[PDB]
RNA sequence: UGGUAUU
């Protein structure tokens, strides 16, 4: 009853002499109401059916940012971590090399996490499924006096699988960077998702390669370096790792 | 007065032309009205961003005007570049007035356009011819590639008439030889007589000292105009792998 | 359930003999049924599979082109029509049946096979 | 395609705890089935969908995994569980196809 | 004004985004461009519009004929190999030769053989004997997109026929395709025999 | 409605 409260109270004041009631009496719900609480973060729902009053300290402040910039970078590193530039192989180019050889060859998913020095390593484990666009710079130094080309080709997932019946002639039908050694010393390349389907696998080099051959041998003099190193530096400009899956499980996303 | 009640009410009689369900394969619109299997005759919603693009490839005259190496090989021509290879090399040991390449360009040379002579019976427009040279920044030569349209004679030629081009190199490397589009009819054929005789002379040796190459590579590729077409689908002559 | 191969025997090589099947204890048209061989003391190659109705019929790679797998569902009867036998159709031949509510081909019930030597 | 089991003999005590493997080329998912051979005996279907029980057959069998790599354990052999194990899979192509067979015989 | 890059002066390293190029000029020529027909015959609705064989089959019984078909490697149909992806309509055409008889066309990119079981549920056309039937097959695909070079890349065709006696029956296919959406341009198949 | 094809 909350009316049994105010039954009483009125009783009291119908008593009350100059000296006021000499009762009081109030009815209310408990303070231990009947209630559920449901909690979600990230793929994760919490349901209570019995909650307890949440607890927080005494005047506290829950702006996680520094005031002092102890750490001095944006808040956005660590999540923007993942997508740095990184080293993704490195090769030799001998001066015996051939027209077609091929120096490199970066299998494009997979090559970004692959290892545990590479900072995406650690997000790519959680994750089955992956959307991504690449930006690679590919480094060649020459000296001066030294010719010689190369071509750097992004061949997507078909064009790996098919390789060995295409026409090298036709190679630059595909992103590529023709890059004269004389003249520059570094080939941008941005590559956004090729695939034949909207996500692929993490651990799989299903985005293709980025193969660097040799468009024309190395035209060294005498007394004048042999080998000529060929670093593939790659970032992501996007990443979106998608589905959740036990740490780094073979997960396949694909029918066959 | 009378109506629908002078005559009898019959249904529309129309004649049938020749050959009622002939197939039509060679004709676009006979196919596009072509009755749907679908379900409810419906079309999808395409996705051209899962190709990492913003919209569909709609002509492919396209990749007729993308460059693609001469006759690719994996060494450098031997015969002294009087091969169909297109790529050949000059030496320093080469005199002025030696050719360093020739050959009588047919357009089944070019890989793309190997197809669009399996494809196409006829074609017209312009053809570019670039010739990369990869040489160093020590280096300092003179080359004078020219083409003779229509011209099949395989031999040394002054290039005095040719439609010619003198490259100088330096920090640019590509020299581009745009030969207009010469032939007695509206359309040549695509398999039938050959574009002409392209061929590179020294015009002034290559140079070289201790420190750079006395021998440089050069690769010759070329691709259609920004006029180009092709005409008449045809069958194959060769078939691909 | 039960079923009876018979029609095994003796052919020279590029014989021709025809096993049957007759099947009884259960509904035979709603199952598709199989022939799966096990040549002496090895393996177990599966032959070929008819659909319930008989409108579908499988061969593996070995036997494609040679055998014919049949069935006569009025009289509960599966046949193999075998033709141009090799001495690698030496087996003993088994009449499986496919298993009930499943949407993939695993066998159930199983013959107790008629040999055929070659 | 072709599925290589990976014993081709087994010899183990009865009690103990045997693991027949199979691994398929490419992934069938979950589509594959166990089946036991007495010698001189046609072949009883023991796990079906990689891991299902027949009716009638001991809770000892417990098929898994999915994809390439599916395994059959008896938890504890019986005297009876002394035969021949073989996997058929199934695949969209319809190239229904069997293991080599396992034989787990008796270690004396 | 005329630039030294439009006389033909140009670094191969310094062409930017793939498929950007631009005219030369020489004193007495430049680019035409003359039409001599009223359409184009190279834009790719137009092209891939007519069909191209793709294969014949005996039917010397009743039983299900699963063929999968791709994109041709001749024909006028291989400038498709210029491409990596495709997602479209195909056109299916289909030359039903037989004295008696019906032949049921029906198309599936399904990978499951065994869907063709009960053929009807895929949506069946029935092709008179003697008679031929052009059925366009709509994108029913999982892939948003088929590899061109994958060999089931238009998908599978089931032709059961509807068979008087065991009187064998011919059917030839030819494909086209109604308005194809290619994607992301790949090197030129090289020519048989080569290596 | 001879709207006696439909409306």
């Amino acid at each position: 009853n909350e009316v049994g409260g105010e039954i009483i109270t009125k009783v009291a004041d119908d008593a009350s002499n100059l000296l006021g009631p000499n009762s009081f009496a109030t009815t209310a719900q408990p303070e231990n109401k009947d209630v559920v609480q449901a909690t979600t973060t990230v793929n994760t729902t919490n349901l209570t059916q019995h909650p307890s009053a949440p607890t927080i300290p005494f005047t506290p402040d829950f702006k996680n940012v520094d005031n002092f910039h102890s750490m001095a970078y944006d808040i956005t590193t660590g999540d923007k971590n993942p997508s740095k530039l990184i080293r993704l192989d490195t090769a030799s180019w001998q001066t015996s090399y051939s027209r077609q050889y091929e120096i490199t060859t970066v299998e494009l998913p997979k090559s970004f996490w692959d290892d545990t020095r590479k900072p995406a390593y650690g997000q790519a484990k959680y994750f089955a499924a992956v959307r991504c666009g690449f930006h690679f710079q590919v480094q060649v130094n020459v000296n001066q006096g030294t010719a010689g080309s190369a071509l750097v080709v992004y061949e997507p997932k078909p064009v790996i699988d098919s390789r060995q019946y295409l026409e090298f002639g036709s190679l630059t039908n595909l992103p590529h960077v023709l890059m004269n050694l004389a003249e520059t010393t570094q080939a941008d390349l941005c590559i956004p998702y090729v695939a034949d389907t909207n996500y692929v696998k993490t651990d799989s080099s299903d985005l293709g390669q980025l193969r660097v051959y040799v468009w024309t041998p190395l035209s060294v003099p005498t007394g004048a370096s042999n080998e000529v190193d060929v670093t593939v530096m790659g970032s992501l400009l996007q990443l979106d790792f998608q589905n959740p899956r036990p740490y780094g499980e073979d997960v396949e996303i694909y029918d066959n | 007065l009378t109506a629908s009640t002078k005559y009898k009410w019959t249904r529309t009689k129309v004649d049938i032309a020749e050959g009622p369900g002939t197939m039509n394969m060679a004709n676009v619109l006979s196919t596009t009205g072509a009755q749907s299997v679908a379900l409810v005759g419906e079309r999808a919603f395409y996705d051209p961003r899962t190709a990492g693009s913003k919209s569909r490839f709609d002509d492919m005259i396209k990749i007729a005007q993308l460059f693609s190496v001469m006759s690719d090989n994996t060494t450098p021509s031997s015969s002294s570049g009087i091969d169909k290879y297109g790529y050949f090399d000059w030496a320093a040991t080469v005199a002025p007035q030696n050719m360093v390449h020739r050959n009588v360009v047919t357009l089944d040379q070019f890989p793309n356009l190997n197809l669009f002579m399996n494809t196409y019976s006829y074609f017209r427009g312009s053809l570019i011819i670039r010739l990369s040279i990869y040489a160093s920044t020590f280096n300092r030569g003179r080359l004078r590639m020219g083409f003779f349209p229509n011209c099949t004679h395989d031999t040394q030629l002054e290039l005095d008439n040719a439609i010619y081009t003198i490259c100088d190199i330096g920090s640019d490397n590509s020299f581009e030889l745009t030969i207009p589009y010469s032939f007695s009819t509206w359309m040549r054929k695509t398999h039938g007589h050959q574009l002409g005789l392209f061929q590179v002379e020294v015009l002034n040796r290559l140079t070289y000292n201790s420190s750079s190459p006395n021998k440089v590579h050069c690769i010759v590729q070329g691709r259609l105009g920004d006029d180009a077409k092709f005409f008449c689908p045809t069958g194959s002559l060769v078939s691909f792998q | 359930v039960q079923l009876l191969e018979s029609g095994g025997g003796l052919v020279q090589p590029g014989g021709s003999l025809r096993l049957s099947c007759a099947a009884s204890g259960f509904t035979f048209s709603s199952y598709a049924m199989s022939w799966v061989r096990q040549a002496p003391g090895k393996g177990l190659e599966w032959v070929s599979a008819i659909s319930g109705g008989g409108d579908s019929r499988y061969y593996a790679d070995s036997v494609k082109g040679r055998f014919t797998i049949s069935r006569d569902n009025s009289k509960n009867t599966l046949y193999l029509q075998m033709n141009s036998l090799g001495a690698e159709d030496t087996a003993l031949y088994y009449c499986a049946k496919r298993l009930g509510r499943v949407a993939e081909y695993y066998f159930d019930y199983w013959g107790q096979g008629t040999l055929v030597t070659v | 395609i072709q599925m290589t089991q990976s014993p081709s003999t087994l010899s183990a005590s009865v009690g103990d705890r045997v693991t027949i493997t199979c691994r398929t080329s490419q992934s069938i998912s979950n589509w594959l089935a166990w089946y036991q051979q007495k010698p001189g005996k046609a072949p009883k279907l023991l796990i079906y969908q990689a891991s299902t029980l027949e009716n009638g057959v001991p809770s000892r069998f417990t098929g898994s995994g999915s994809g390439t790599e599916f395994s059959l354990t008896i938890s504890s052999l019986q005297p009876d569980d002394f035969a021949t194990y073989y996997c058929q899979q199934y695949n969209n192509y319809m190239a229904l196809t069997f293991g080599g067979g396992t034989k787990v015989e008796i270690k004396r | 004004s005329i630039s030294p890059n439009e006389l033909g002066l140009t670094s191969a390293q310094d062409d930017g985004p793939l498929g950007n190029e631009k005219p030369n000029y020489f004193l007495n020529f430049r680019t035409m461009n003359v039409d001599i027909f009223t359409v184009s015959h190279t834009k790719v609705d137009n092209i891939f519009g007519r069909a191209w064989y793709v294969t014949s089959h005996d039917f010397n019984n009743g039983d299900t004929w699963r063929q999968k078909l791709t994109f041709p490697k001749e024909g006028h149909g291989m400038l498709s190999q210029f491409f990596a992806y495709f997602t479209g309509e195909i056109n299916i055409h289909i030359l039903y030769m037989a004295k008696q008889g019906f032949l049921r066309v029906a198309h599936t990119y399904d990978t499951e053989d065994n869907r063709k079981t009960f053929l009807s549920s895929n949506g069946v056309i029935t092709i008179p004997a003697g008679e031929q039937m052009t059925l366009s097959v709509p994108f029913y695909s999982n892939k948003p997109l088929r590899t061109v070079r994958h060999d089931s890349a238009l998908g599978f065709l089931m032709c059961r026929p509807s068979m008087h006696g065991t009187t064998r029956t011919t059917v030839e296919v030819y494909v086209s395709l109604r308005c194809p959406n290619f994607f992301f341009p790949v090197p030129a198949p090289k020519p048989t025999g080569s290596r």
